[PDB]
């Protein structure tokens, strides 16, 4: 089964550069073309450039000249994206797509994982884990909302569960946002009101990178 | 460059249904070697894109009969002959006939359901928080549809948007809707200046901004 293996998330402050790694397993990156696509959060698809791995031969998209080096070592069967002097605009996803054949037999087209590059100058940060608990009381036979606030961490990830997983209808987790180098992330539950104070809910935050294991419980105002 | 421009941006879609997404190039993308580039490929969440379609209408190997593609040199249509739920997702077109490659903005295929009201709820700071010297205003805006929504932040009666964070959730897999939270940061010095905090939501659900408010001194 033919793989294409690219490097683990990559963490890099501006002004330096970074070099992501596809590793081909199962074919020869020299019968192929590499493609690399440059996706940002929350945005569409972004063509970087080619490279014939065989010849030496590339192509880059004009934006990438300059930031972009592609390059290829075949006897490790890797082709390797450099990003250079970077900034926050070069927070993204990277993938590699190995492609060819499409005049002279079946078309190949495989892809990458994706590699994630985050552009900050944070050391590794534990979070703070604050307790949302609603600002007044709930009517009869109602639904309550309560929160879970995780800010001032860095890197990615971290996790949260309520009631140690235990709780896991009407619960929603946002997406971390890094804003000033470190990151925000929110989780609500959604619980009937008799069962709220009434019961302990408590939210669960892990964060592997510093250690930290928080559970804070949500008590009334 | 060769710009490729999709429509529509968003398709919301029954199971079942037919589904046509089109794509525009600025220019011919026919090659002088007389091949057509023009691929289409889905992308779903936390995954990279898959090829369909190549050289307009030629279904990749694997690809499900339902997917068919058609075009001249440059109106391009990608059609899905009856929707699944696998299916769901982003789409985008793809020229590779001229350098730079360029992909179209991409085209949300998503399941269409009924309108659902936001619920909207508003936390002020915690007191663990307010020790550590910040204050955060949560306001959580749940299980809402149509996607289309707007969130504001008044401090006594006032925009604010500086230290205003949003984040979001895709459609959920059960019950078709999407979430989103906006927490407004403030410094604890701030926060304790004024006294009314407000965050509102336009959405179809309502001909109103949809509000939630609390008062810092109770
Ligand atoms: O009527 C039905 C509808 O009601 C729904 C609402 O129900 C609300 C009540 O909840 C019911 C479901 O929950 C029942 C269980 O409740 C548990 C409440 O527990 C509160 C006390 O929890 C304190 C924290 O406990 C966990 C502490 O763990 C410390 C060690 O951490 C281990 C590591 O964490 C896991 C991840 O790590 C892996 C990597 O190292
Ligand atoms: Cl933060
Ligand atoms: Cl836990
Ligand atoms: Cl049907
Ligand atoms: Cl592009
Ligand atoms: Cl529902
Ligand atoms: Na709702």
């Amino acid at each position: 089964e033919v793989q294409l293996q690219q490097s683990g998330a990559e963490i890099v402050r501006s002004g330096a550069s970074v070099k992501l790694s596809c590793a081909a397993s199962g074919f020869n990156i020299k019968d192929y073309y590499m493609h690399w696509v440059k996706q940002r959060p929350e945005q569409g698809l972004e063509w970087i450039g080619w490279i014939d791995p065989e010849n030496g031969d590339i192509a880059y998209a004009p934006k990438f000249q300059g930031k972009a080096t592609m390059t290829a070592d075949t006897s490790s069967n890797t082709a390797y994206l450099q990003l250079s002097r970077l900034t926050s605009e070069d927070t993204a996803v990277y993938f590699c797509n190995g492609r060819g054949g499409m005049i002279t037999t079946d078309f190949f087209d495989y892809w990458g994982q994706g590699t994630t590059l985050t552009v900050s100058s944070a050391k590794t940060t534990p979070p703070s884990v604050y307790p949302l608990a609603p600002g007044s009381a709930a009517q009869t036979n109602s639904m309550v909302t309560l929160g879970c606030l995780v800010k001032g961490y860095f890197p990615e990830p971290v996790t949260v569960t309520w009631n140690s997983g235990s709780l896991s209808s009407g619960v929603h987790t946002f997406p971390a946002v890094l804003q000033s180098d470190l990151y925000t992330l929110s989780s609500s539950v959604t619980v009937p009101s008799s069962t709220w104070p009434s019961e302990t809910v408590t939210c669960n935050v892990a964060h592997p990178a510093s250690s930290t294991k928080v559970d804070k419980k949500i008590v009334p105002r | 460059d060769v710009l490729m421009t999709q429509t529509p941006l968003s398709l919301p879609v029954s199971l079942g249904d037919q589904a046509s997404i089109s794509c525009r190039s600025s220019q011919s993308i026919v090659h002088s070697n007389g091949n057509t580039y023009l691929e289409w490929y889905l992308q779903k969440p936390g995954q990279s894109p898959k090829l369909l379609i190549y050289k307009v209408s030629n279904r990749f190997s694997g690809v499900p009969d339902r997917f068919s593609g058609s075009g001249s040199g440059t109106d391009f249509t990608l059609k899905i002959s009856r929707v699944e739920a696998e299916d769901l997702g982003v789409y985008y077109c793809f020229q590779g006939s001229h350098v730079p490659w360029t992909f179209g903005g991409g085209t949300k295929l998503e399941i269409k359901r009924a309108d659902a009201a936001p619920t909207v709820s508003i936390f002020p700071p915690s007191s663990e928080q307010l020790t550590s010297g910040g204050a955060s205003v949560v306001c959580f805006l749940n299980n809402f549809y149509p996607k289309d929504i707007n969130v504001k932040w008044k401090i006594d009666g006032s925009e604010r948007q500086n230290g205003v964070l949003n984040s979001w959730t895709d459609q959920d897999s059960k019950d078709s809707t999407y979430s989103m939270s906006s927490t407004l940061t403030l410094t604890k010095d701030e926060y304790e200046r004024h006294n009314s905090y407000t965050c509102e939501a336009t959405h179809k659900t309502s001909t109103s901004p949809i509000v939630k408010s609390f008062n810092r001194n109770e």
